[PDB]
């Protein structure tokens, strides 16, 4: 494995996933194609927090191979370091290591986030591309003209996962005989849902819609220029 | 004091536009400011838009006419501007920057727009190691206080912590419904009934978010197609003019 | 033998201590409460102490427990008995005495087969009180134990449920346990249903009920206090007589 | 007229202890009422106070609270046909030693410039060995000498009951807690954002239920079961009373 080419729209998904929580490490798998030393990453899977997870990620790559008509497979993994350095921990190197025994040229990506200065008030986000001690691999974030249909849907899947995590917990105390407990659990569950809608779902809705809106602003602007330039011919 | 807030969604989109950018990049910050008694002010950037600086100049002087033509009605929402530079790990304000922040801040300020004391300049850079195995992204929000710029705190609202926690209760603010507020009212809702409201909102939001994916794709293709056409046409007539 | 946790409220514990510091000498009594099972796949046991009652150990002996006397005292409340307690004064030692163990075994056996749940986790609560040389500092120690299957006495974790932390915080959701009066109050007021603001309505109803109980607690306290006085005097009157005949 | 000994009634002891057990995360505080005999402060009444500070060592009773406490004392004086006065204060040490802190000594010393025989009580709660499972609670009765705390001899005097006023004091705790919650929720009423109002209601309902579950319900159970178990002992003693008269 010589280098990695990570698409901007995938990069955006991973960053967005990293910025979802400040108090936990987040994780996901990378999908793409491996040619002559370089790994072109063009897809991404958001994971819960495995055997059943690998299956759904492997299934995705299979479905992408058919739909895009190009070889898609799980090329690597990524996970966030909130309040940490990009430097892969001992566990980061070990997890990356076991993956390489299963697959050479298997790349690991670390997204360090939520690191601000005391009085500086400057933020820093690092992206570390590594394999396994941790050895750095050359990385190049490659331009895309748009956000892929699949990358868009992946962003919305985090919203679904979080809500499903909450429904499963609420289900495990469904018919509590104590009225106080029952009222408590419902209040807890209500706060959790509105917390997901406010922090994750709504911001995603607003981002999608305003991108569409602002695209049209720029679009109409461009065609004003296209007419003014077409005059010269 | 003052505080800038933003979602992971919005922030991720800004970083997305920066990285896919051919050269250096500039644009405007959209959002809204709120005041909370306890008086503290939260400036929330809701979205960004990119614009070629060379499409707003006459020299270093900004053409306030061409600026209005671009922003076009959405000037109200403008609360700042951002500049993205590459490789330079430097995160300091240059002279041209301050001049642009002053110009922009005056243009969008006033009764109709945002407050001049609250206009933000957002600087962002992207560096890379020699091996290019580690990428460093640095950014900061700034404002013009006296006569010397000061960095303002940025809180990225997330599941772990958000600007609203300063108690668990959401404090009411002092004093134009977005698309989400529209969806809420669409349900005509009216506590244990608080749960039913929450679940319905969750489902509505999920369904609405999914119907946007196809719309977002088609807009990205339209704007990306027009970009290509304009870029080539410029080059076309430029090579022609250079010949005659 | 499956994880075990004892739980108690500040209200109940304060009543236990109250009853202890009131007593003239050492004191003994029973623990009343309920055992709950949770599945986490492993099963944990919560044994909650809801209330306590004192009893003169001599009213139950022969140092062998008189089962008929014990049945006679407990009387239908035996299903609620989940353990016993022993309070010792002027000592810092919190070790089970041989007599204590014999009483635990007897009590455990009795309520085990009858109604008081399994013999494995019948409880012995051991409490004591001591003071510094100036008596300016008073020390109160307590511990719960049980007789595990291997014929050993092992201490059990105690959780005093409070506003800062309680046993139900295994996530924030309170899990439903394995199936098998405050609620009677809520039901009588039809409060177990609701957009009424049920939390506030339940709390207020609790407050009102609490207020009507105060005179009842006083009335019963005086009644039992007079009877304790009358019984103690006769016992002394009878005791002195046997002295004279000896 | 020097403080020679404190006699603390067991039912007042129960109220304070119960109060201290309400939370292991914060310190609680209240005032003690009684009468000062020949060198002996006899404490037979208690007032539970509302504490606003979350400061770990900053436990201060306000002047407004002292006055209201004095009013109460004056009422008890009339109600019980006996001299009642504010004799001292108490607070809790969750997860720390019972020994008075620097702030505790400095605060007690101020009270002594107001009243030379003012009593200080500290209840230590929520300490237990991870191995033994054994729990300890200390009760320290102290005054402030030349900058240092010194022990005041303490006796917890027997009461045949839990007095009406001690029972009423216990019932005040949840009321106070609920009122604190109400005040906080009050500051954010009428929120225009639907998501935030739903959030706030969820928060309020959980906090209120929390108080009812940990505090109010248990106290209801404790009162009711005391009544029942007293009657059980009551009937027991009566059966025994017939047999002894036969003797
Ligand atoms: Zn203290």
């Amino acid at each position: 494995l010589q280098k990695v080419e990570l698409q901007t729209d995938v990069y955006m998904v991973c960053l967005q996933h990293a910025l979802s929580t400040e108090n936990f490490e987040v994780m996901g798998l990378l999908i793409g194609n491996f040619a002559c030393g370089i790994a072109k990453i063009s897809a991404v899977i958001i994971l819960r927090r495995s055997s059943e997870q690998l299956l759904k990620a492997a299934a995705e790559a299979e479905r992408l191979t058919v739909e895009l008509n190009r070889p898609m497979r799980v090329l690597g993994w990524y996970h966030s370091h909130p309040h940490i350095t990009v430097c892969p921990s001992h566990v980061d190197v070990r997890t990356q290591a076991t993956y390489q025994t299963m697959d050479h040229s298997f790349v690991g990506l670390i997204f360090s986030v939520f690191s601000e200065g005391k009085e500086s008030k400057e933020h820093e986000i690092f992206l570390n591309c590594f394999q396994s001690e941790a050895t750095e691999i050359p990385l190049e974030i490659v331009h895309t003209p748009d956000i892929s249909d699949r990358c868009l849907r992946t962003m919305t899947d985090l919203s679904k996962i979080l809500v499903q995590e909450e429904e499963d917990m609420a289900e495990a105390c469904k018919d509590h005989p104590d009225v106080l407990a029952s009222i408590h659990n419902n209040a807890v569950r209500t706060r959790a849902l509105i917390h997901i809608t406010d922090i994750i779902t709504k911001p995603l809705v607003q981002t999608f819609e305003k991108r569409i809106a602002l695209n049209k602003l720029r679009a109409t602007h461009l065609q004003r220029q296209l007419q003014e330039l077409q005059k010269m011919c | 004091d003052l505080l800038v807030t933003i979602s992971g969604a919005a922030l991720s989109l800004l970083f997305f536009e920066n990285v896919r950018s051919v050269g250096n990049q500039m644009g405007f910050l959209l959002g809204e400011a709120l005041e909370f008694i306890v008086v503290k002010i939260h400036i929330n950037v809701e979205a960004i838009v990119t614009c070629p600086l060379a499409d707003l100049l006459h020299t270093n002087h900004i053409n306030k006419e061409k600026l209005k033509d671009f922003v076009r009605d959405k000037s109200k929402q403008v609360i700042g501007w951002f500049c993205f530079r590459r490789n330079t790990t430097n995160l300091t304000l240059t002279l041209k920057d301050k001049l642009l922040h002053k110009q922009f801040a005056s243009h969008f300020s006033g009764v109709n727009g945002c407050k001049e004391d609250f206009f933000l300049t957002c600087l962002l850079n992207a560096s890379t190691s020699e091996t290019s195995g580690t990428h460093k992204f640095r950014h900061v929000f700034l404002r013009h206080n006296r006569g010397m710029f000061e960095p303002i705190s940025l809180k990225i609202n997330n599941l772990g912590d958000d600007a609203s926690r300063h108690s668990d209760y959401k404090p009411t603010p002092v004093r134009t419904p977005d698309s989400f507020t529209k969806l809420i009212e669409s349900l005509n809702l009216d506590r244990i009934d608080g749960l039913d409201s929450a679940m319905l909102i969750q489902k509505a939001a999920e369904h609405h978010l999914m119907s946007l994916i196809p719309k977002v794709c088609e807009s990205d293709l339209e704007v990306a197609e027009l970009e290509k056409q304009v870029h080539e046409l410029k080059i076309k007539i430029a090579t022609q003019q250079l010949a005659k």
